[PDB]
C-alpha cells in the first residue's frame, strides 16, 4: 500500500468511551520484522494490582 | 488557545496526571478578571485532586 | 466496608438548641462531603446541610433550615456534625447522615446510615 | 424479678414506618410467647401480635393489622423488634410489650413493660 510489511487493520476494541487517562510512552520495540530461526528474544512480564 | 468556542458551546479540556502550577501567570495581573469564589486564588493549588 | 453510625438524639423544645453527629468509618473520606439529610415522617427526606473535607470547606444548606442548623465535620476523626439551633416543630424529622462525592458540582451521596429520631413539640 | 422495657416511640405522620422494640430480662424466655399490645386513649387495649421463641417461629396479628405491622423476636438477646409499616391516623396509641406462656393454645400474657407512645398525625 505504501511500502513494505505495514500493520493497518486495527481490530481490538470497536469504541472507546469514559476516557481517564493515555500514554504514548516510549518502546518495547522490537518492530514488525518477520525472521525465522530460533526465537533469539525473550522477555519476561509481571502484573500486579 | 488559537481558538475560542462560543458560549453555549464553551470547550472543556480535562487535566489529569500533572502538576498544576499557574503562579506565573496570577502575580503578572494580566487578566481584567480573577475572580475565585469561595476559594483562595493560591492556596486552592496546594492539595491533590 | 464503610459504615455510618448515628448519636445524639431525642427531642428538644421549639427553640432550643441540639446537636446530631455521625462517625463514618472504614476509609478516608478527604475526598468526599460529609452531610445529613432530614425526613419528616410520612414525607420524602429533604436535604439539611453538607460540608466539604478541603482546605476551602465548602458548605451548604437546605432552605427551611439555612443558617440555623449549623454543619462541620472532621477529617482525622472522619466524622460529621449538625448543630441545630433555635428550632420550631416543623424541624420534627429523622435526620441520616450522608456521605458522598462533588460530581458536577452537587453533593451526590454514596453511603448512608440508619438515621435517628429528632423531634420538635411544644 | 422479670422486667420489660420499651423503646422506639414518637411521632410519625401517615404513610411513614417506624421500629419499636422492647428487652426482657429475669429469666430465659425460650419457652416464652413474646408479644405486643396497644391501647389508644379513651379505647380499650387490643391484641397486636404475637411470636414464639421456639425454632419454629409461629407468628399471629390482629385482623386489622395484617399485611402492614410486623413483628419479630430474636432469643439471644430476649428482645422483641415490631415493623410498622403504612401506617395511618388509627394506629395512634400506647404500645406495649408483653412476656407470655403459651395456655390451651392462647397467648396468655404474664410480665408486662411500661409502654411507649406512638403518635401517627400529620
Amino acid at each position: 500500500n505504501n511500502k513494505s510489511w505495514m500493520e493497518s487493520e486495527f481490530r481490538v476494541y470497536s469504541s472507546a468511551n469514559n476516557c481517564t487517562f493515555e500514554y504514548v510512552s516510549q518502546p518495547f520495540l522490537m518492530d514488525l520484522e518477520g525472521k525465522q530461526g530460533n526465537f533469539k528474544n525473550l522477555r519476561e512480564f509481571v502484573f500486579k494490582n | 488557545a488559537t481558538r475560542f468556542a462560543s458560549v453555549y458551546a464553551w470547550n472543556r479540556k480535562r487535566i489529569s496526571n500533572c502538576v498544576a502550577d499557574y503562579s506565573v501567570l496570577y502575580n503578572s495581573a494580566s487578566f481584567s478578571t480573577f475572580k475565585c469564589y469561595g476559594v483562595s486564588p493560591t492556596k486552592l493549588n496546594d492539595l491533590c485532586f | 466496608h464503610v459504615q455510618l453510625v448515628e448519636s445524639g438524639g431525642g427531642l428538644v423544645q421549639p427553640g432550643g438548641s441540639l446537636r446530631l453527629s455521625c462517625a463514618a468509618s472504614g476509609r478516608s473520606f478527604n475526598s468526599y462531603l460529609m452531610g445529613w439529610f432530614r425526613q419528616a415522617p410520612g414525607k420524602e427526606r429533604e436535604f439539611v446541610a453538607w460540608i466539604s473535607g478541603s482546605p476551602h470547606d465548602i458548605i451548604r444548606y437546605r432552605d427551611s433550615v439555612k443558617d440555623r442548623f449549623t454543619i462541620s465535620r472532621d477529617n482525622a476523626k472522619n466524622t460529621v456534625y449538625l448543630q441545630m439551633n433555635s428550632l420550631k416543630p416543623v424541624d420534627t424529622a429523622v435526620y441520616y447522615c450522608a456521605v458522598g462525592s462533588l460530581r458536577v458540582g452537587s453533593f451526590s451521596p454514596d453511603y448512608w446510615g440508619q438515621g435517628t429520631q429528632v423531634t420538635v413539640s411544644s
